[PDB]
RNA sequence: ACCAAAGCUAGCUCAACAUACUAAACAAAUACAAAAAUACACCAAAAUAAAAUAAAACAUUCACCUAACAUUAAAGUAUAGGAGAUAGAAAUUUUUAUCCUGACGCUAUAGAGAUAGUACCGUAAGGGAAAGAUGAAAGAAUAAAAUAAAAGUAAAAAAAAGCAAA
RNA sequence: ACGAGCUACCCAUGAGCAGUUUAAAAGAACCAACUCAUCUAUGUGGCAAAAUAGUGAGAAGACUUGUAGGUAGAGGUGAAAA
RNA sequence: CUCGCACACGCUUACAUCAGUAACUAAUAAUAUACUGAUAAUUAACAACCAAUAAACCAAAACAACACUAAAACGUUUAUUAAUUACAUUGUUAACCCAACACAGGAGUGCACCAAGGAAAGAUUAAAAGAAGUAAAAGGAACUCGGCAAACACAAACCCCGCCU
């Protein structure tokens, strides 16, 4: 349970750095922008996850449908197994039925 | 559990296992079972007379190095074939059919040391 | 050591044998005739840059063979390291 | 009677059973080599 | 020559010639007693008997009577900090024997200069004198001897 | 049955 | 002729034995073929001697006199090699036009690797050769899977080497923000 | 390593306490 | 986001201060100490 | 000889292949990486032998000659300037010879000094009209020379005497080459007068 | 006071992009018993994935399960099913460029198994580790500097009687 | 997928069997080497994941044994003890 | 007190010389065949490597005279061609291998029974119980499931079951 004996270097975060100052800027792009682009377009991320959401099973299932043929063998195999597991678990296990 | 990693060598096996260390075979087995050496397969060292000549294993320190120009097929073409070719085209005696007077060799199979299949060790 | 001759150690039955068994009534030597084996030809030795050796090979042969023969003869007469030799 | 000495060394047997040439003569063996190459084994074969 | 291709020999081929030889050789002092006839070399693994005899005679003009060779196995036993084995490389040893009755002897390569050894003994005496100079006075009892008073 | 458990050594580096 | 394995007896017990610089390639491009051929033997004898002295230094538990020579000599020989080779490889490029002195082919072996197979000299043509005939240059279909794995493995390594380098840059930029 | 200031600071206080227990200040 | 308990030290002291004057291993070892302290209250 | 260093390594001013180093960091040592400001070899304005001013430390505002640079850790050595004292000779009864020794400096704590006014300056690499690359002062607007320095051998080319196995400048620079189309083998065999008749039978390659 | 304790780095994870996708290194040797220059041959080939499991048993059945076609809907609809468990479309619809790539991911029992597929263990296929911490400089080891906090011990054996405390 | 370098049975190819008794090298007899493993005592984290000491059975045979090969798990092999 | 010397197989430098051993290997030490370092080393005559294609041959090994039954390993010669030319290549250490150990176990062959190899006891004391042994008055199976074990004995009889090795 030994706790560190030396004060860490105090980390100074300036909140006025560029990324923090400009945060959330174009979020209203739809409303103020005479709707053309939905805020989804702003989302930088994995291809299957842009502007979408879901529980781990749905997530995996979707990843496989979209990028499943660009995947590495090991990773595709792992994904299939994860899907099968999650399927069995969600459908057949739990308290609530 | 034997030894996997250590390299396989004639010292390791049974009596029946004889594997050379990579020297080259000098002959064949003859009639009596005795071995016969072929004088042609045994490398003949060609050694020049060193005695009367002046060069040494080391060079004077104040002696200069030089600008480093790797020899190219081109430079070698210009130091040898280019003077002769220009001399015989300027004279109109140039013959595109037979270049053999300039030192070009059409085929390698005639001569002793061939360049492409490389007949000689060194 | 004898090893640098070269000479090699080995082990098998040690025999003292004269050219015949003890039970033979002819116990003594007269002369021996040794034909030199092929490796030792004067020509071959002359090729190997061995001049003097031509002679040596002969000597050695005698010095071995004869000794052995004599030695064996002696030990057929019951003489040995602690009986030495009378004649 | 007493056990555990089950391995009685022979170089001939060793190299005939597990050797490089033996692995390469059958397609199954070649797959063994391939797997070990994949796993990055230091010694592919005996 | 070594590491190089040799042309295949078939019947009635040209004599094989090596113009610039690859090999190299160490003349080494024997570990055991040897007859004066005998010189001992360490050669590259790939050099044959015949090779070395020709080598000596042609490059160095030495009258070789006979040549024997053996291969010395270097130990694989010593371990790394990683517990990987280190291999002292195997090598070929060549015993040669000189023809014309020529006796060899391995020369002493490190004769000591007596003036440098006397200078070493004098510098050792001077060092022992400095270490005897710096050594504490018994009777001072550990009081630092810098201060006048 | 005859139930026997073979003893298992620990790694040598230890 | 046995003494060429040793330095002049005037040098034997001495710590420092001085010596010239090794040959540059350039100084060697100027010499003819014959003179290179000779210089090779002058360099040979000396390299031999130096190696002899080396081992004999180890034997006596003493440091070797001016070890650096051994380096220099080697370079010279090595340099010499590089030169002669040039004049051959230039030459054959002229005559034949092959960049490689040894005949060879691009092949695909059992394991599906794309290998450069050097050729070998045989007294009999290739279809009459038992031993050569039992090599396989081609892959079976199963191998195709493994090939893929290889690629992917490779890709991973590169992938996370790249990411590492990227990371190292960021760290430094906040450690040394002189920009 | 564990990431935070808090426990480290809070421990600095313990360090000071022990320091004052073993050598009391005049 | 991994979260570990940093302050576990103090968590233990609030048990162990009540255990100081016990006899045996109860006055050191958190397991034994905890049970003993509860019994004491 | 090239000694290969492990991927993570510290540089202790001691030559990496030496007993001081093997004793400092033995075969299995992996220490914490010391963050080093990356500098392209073309942005590096400090060589050995040039007079420099120290901006930091107990000795500051002084000037000295640079002996050795360590590029891997970005270090300079100003002889007998940055200093701490260390004993050299040692035996059980004798601690001998306390010697001043130099602690290295980062390149931020040392500025290059231009010859003329002996002030510290900011050096900037410039290309002039002669195809030359020289260091030019930002503040004073001059070019600063480069510090010609002796070499590791301690051998000066101007004072030299040729031993037995040394070749003279004359015979070394002499050009014997006649660039003609024969190989070394053909050349030499023709020159030694070695005469060969037979030719090689056909060989199959595969 | 011992045994110990503390670092923040090594690197990793997940995505983005991207050209395109078997890295690096090849002098010799490598498919004789791989790493052994050199002799008349042979050489080569394919057949449905199965079962554990779900159906509260098990017999038909049981998504995914190493076959490119994504996205919004149609729709868990039509249909298929010991018409049970479960399985399950389509017609027809929707999808606007390129840059702004990074992190409410890990920090040495974590994150890769990885300092390494190494040591070691298996005859073999195969399995598979652990381990790092001084400083600007140790070319500053009569060496200088900030925790002395786990269990275990020592400093300091015990003294009628008892869940050890209250 | 990997295993018959242990063991079961084969295939090649080698090697051993002294003394005594007998017209006999007769799956005869006595008894070594050799091969087994009867009975007891030790031992039971042992010297040993099956041993030690004694004692026993066979010992020219359906005998022991070396080396190299073969048969593979829906299988092999088996003078059947699953 | 007596498993010795060699070879095959297998191990791979654990062998040799000099030095060192505070600690690391030895289940302790002394010191060193086994830990550390440096330096060396096994030399071919022995062994491995070391021709094909035709053609005559029915006739065992057993001290082989001659036979037995189970019918038996092992080459001569004749012909046709076989590069023809010193020295090729490789194995040569050990106190060693398989058993996790410097393991009372497992290990083929040739010669030896000593001429070669080795040491049962770290030092004491002389309690119990335990192990291994030697001896024992009178008795002689009364012991015990059973004469198990032991013995100055080492013999005879009869059943059951399986013919026999
Ligand atoms: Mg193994
Ligand atoms: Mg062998
Ligand atoms: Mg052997
Ligand atoms: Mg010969
Ligand atoms: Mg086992
Ligand atoms: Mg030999
Ligand atoms: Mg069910
Ligand atoms: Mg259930
Ligand atoms: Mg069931
Ligand atoms: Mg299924
Ligand atoms: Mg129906
Ligand atoms: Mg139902
Ligand atoms: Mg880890
Ligand atoms: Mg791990
Ligand atoms: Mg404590
Ligand atoms: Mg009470
Ligand atoms: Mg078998
Ligand atoms: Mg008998
Ligand atoms: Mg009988
Ligand atoms: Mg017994
Ligand atoms: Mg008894
Ligand atoms: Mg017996
Ligand atoms: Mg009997
Ligand atoms: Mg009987
Ligand atoms: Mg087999
Ligand atoms: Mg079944
Ligand atoms: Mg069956
Ligand atoms: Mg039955
Ligand atoms: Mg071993
Ligand atoms: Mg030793
Ligand atoms: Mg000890
Ligand atoms: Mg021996
Ligand atoms: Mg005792
Ligand atoms: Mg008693
Ligand atoms: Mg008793
Ligand atoms: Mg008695
Ligand atoms: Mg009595
Ligand atoms: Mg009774
Ligand atoms: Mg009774
Ligand atoms: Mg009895
Ligand atoms: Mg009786
Ligand atoms: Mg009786
Ligand atoms: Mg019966």
């Amino acid at each position: 349970f030994h706790v560190r004996v030396t004060l860490p270097p105090r980390k100074v975060v300036d909140r006025w750095n560029e990324k923090r100052a400009m945060f959330g800027v174009y979020d209203n792009i739809g409303i103020l922008g005479n709707f053309e682009k939905h805020p989804k377009e702003l989302i930088k991320g994995p291809i299957w996850l842009r502007g979408w959401k879901g529980n781990e099973l749905q997530r995996c299932i979707r990843k496989k449908r979209m990028v499943g043929n660009r995947m590495f063998i090991d990773d595709l195999h792992n994904l299939n197994k994860r899907i099968s597991y999650l399927y069995k678990h969600f459908n057949r296990h739990g308290k609530y039925r | 559990g034997a030894d996997r990693m250590s390299k396989w060598t004639s010292k390791r096996g049974p009596r029946t296992f004889c594997k050379g260390r990579g020297a080259k075979g000098t002959g064949f087995h003859g009639r009596d079972g005795k071995f016969v050496q072929i004088k042609e397969m045994i490398p003949e060292l060609v050694v020049p007379e060193l005695a009367g000549f002046k060069l040494k294993p080391y060079v004077n320190y104040r002696a200069p190095e030089g600008t480093d120009t790797p020899l190219t097929a081109k430079q070698l073409f210009l130091e040898t074939a280019a003077p002769a070719i220009e001399k015989d085209f300027k004279a109109g005696t140039f013959d595109p059919e037979h270049l053999e007077k300039y030192g070009f060799e059409p085929t390698q199979e005639g001569k002793l040391f061939q360049l492409y299949p490389k007949n000689f060790p060194r | 050591k004898p090893d640098k001759l070269p000479l090699f150690k080995r082990q098998y039955e040690n025999t003292i044998f004269i050219g015949s068994k003890t039970a033979d009534p002819l116990c003594y030597g007269h002369t021996q005739f040794h034909l030199l084996p092929d490796k030792l030809k004067r020509e071959k030795l002359l090729k190997q840059n061995c001049a003097d050796q031509i002679e040596v090979v002969f000597r050695a042969n005698a010095i071995a063979s004869l000794f052995a023969w004599t030695g064996a003869q002696a030990m057929y007469q019951g003489f040995w390291s602690e009986a030495d030799v009378t004649r | 009677k007493a056990r555990g000495n089950e391995y009685q060394p022979s170089n001939i047997k060793r190299k005939h059973k597990h050797g490089w040439v033996r692995r390469l003569r059958t397609p199954t063996g070649v797959q063994v080599i391939l797997r070990r190459m994949h796993k990055g084994r230091k010694s592919l074969s005996h | 020559a070594r590491n190089v291709l040799y042309p295949l020999y078939q019947l009635g081929n040209p004599q094989l010639r090596v113009f610039r030889t690859n090999f190299f050789i160490q003349l080494v002092r024997p570990g055991t007693a040897q007859p004066e006839d005998t010189v001992q070399f360490r050669i590259p693994m790939e050099m044959t008997r015949v090779d070395l005899r020709n080598y000596l005679e042609r490059i160095y003009n030495v009258p070789v009577a006979a040549v024997r060779t053996r291969v010395q196995y270097g130990s694989n036993r010593r371990r790394d900090h990683r517990n990987i084995r280190i291999k002292k490389p195997d090598y070929k040893v060549a015993y040669v024997q000189l023809a014309l009755g020529q006796t060899f002897t391995f020369p002493d390569l490190f004769p000591e200069r007596k003036g440098a050894s006397v200078d070493v003994d004098v510098r050792d005496q001077v060092l022992e004198d400095q270490r005897q100079k710096h050594s504490p006075d018994p009777r001072r009892g550990g009081v630092p001897g810098w201060f006048g008073l | 049955k005859k139930r026997f458990t073979p003893p298992t050594y620990q790694p040598k580096y230890k | 002729g046995l003494e060429e394995f040793f330095d002049d007896p005037k040098n034997w017990g001495e710590e420092k034995v001085k010596s010239g610089a090794s040959w540059t390639c350039q100084q060697l491009r100027n010499k003819s073929n014959e003179d290179l051929h000779k210089l090779w033997y002058v360099l040979l004898k000396e390299r031999n001697m130096l190696l002899t002295l080396e081992q004999e230094a180890k034997r006596q538990r003493l440091p070797m006199p001016s070890p650096e020579r051994l380096e220099k000599v080697v370079d010279s020989m090595d340099a010499l090699d590089k030169v002669v080779q040039e004049r051959e490889d230039a030459l054959r490029l002229l005559q034949t036009g092959q960049e490689k002195a040894r005949p060879g082919a691009w092949r695909r072996d059992i394991f599906g690797r794309i290998i450069w197979h050097k050729f070998k000299q045989w007294p009999i043509p290739w279809y009459l050769n038992k031993k050569y005939n039992r090599k396989r240059f081609f892959a079976m279909p199963y191998v195709e899977r493994f090939v893929r794995m290889r690629i992917e493995k490779q890709a991973r390594i590169k992938a996370r080497k790249r990411s590492l380098e990227r990371k190292k840059e960021k760290f430094l930029q906040e450690k040394f923000p002189h920009l | 390593a564990k990431k935070g200031f808090r426990a480290a600071y809070r421990f600095q206080k313990e360090l000071e306490r022990w320091r004052l227990l073993r050598c009391p200040p005049p | 986001l991994r979260s570990r308990v940093t302050d576990r030290y103090w968590r233990v002291q609030e048990v162990l201060k009540h255990a100081r004057h016990f006899r045996g291993r109860k006055n050191r070892c958190y397991r034994l100490a905890v049970r003993a302290v509860t019994r004491a209250f | 000889s090239k000694v290969t260093l492990p991927p993570n390594y510290r540089y202790g001013m001691s030559r990496p292949g030496s007993l001081s180093d093997k004793r400092k960091n033995p075969p299995g040592t992996r220490r914490r990486r010391v963050p080093v400001e990356p500098i392209s070899d073309e942005d590096w304005h400090l060589f050995c032998g040039d007079k420099v001013e120290i901006l930091e430390g107990k000795d500051a505002g002084k000037q000295g000659k640079v002996v050795q640079v360590i590029r891997q850790r970005n270090w300079v050595v100003v002889e007998g300037l940055n200093t701490h004292y260390r004993y050299v000779g040692k035996t059980v009864d004798y601690r001998g010879t306390m010697i001043p020794s130099e602690a290295p400096l980062l390149h931020n704590q040392v500025k290059l000094v231009d010859p003329t006014d002996r002030k510290p300056t900011d050096v900037e690499w410039r290309f002039t009209e002669a195809g030359e690359r020289v260091r030019v002062s930002t503040r004073s607007g001059r070019i600063i020379p480069k510090p010609e320095f002796p070499r590791a051998d301690g051998i000066v080319p101007e004072t030299w005497i040729d031993g037995p196995k040394d070749t003279s400048v004359e015979d070394a620079l002499e050009k014997t080459y006649v660039p003609r189309l024969k190989t070394l083998e053909e050349e030499v065999m023709e020159a030694m007068g070695i005469q060969e008749t037979r030719r090689h039978k056909k060989v199959y390659w595969y």
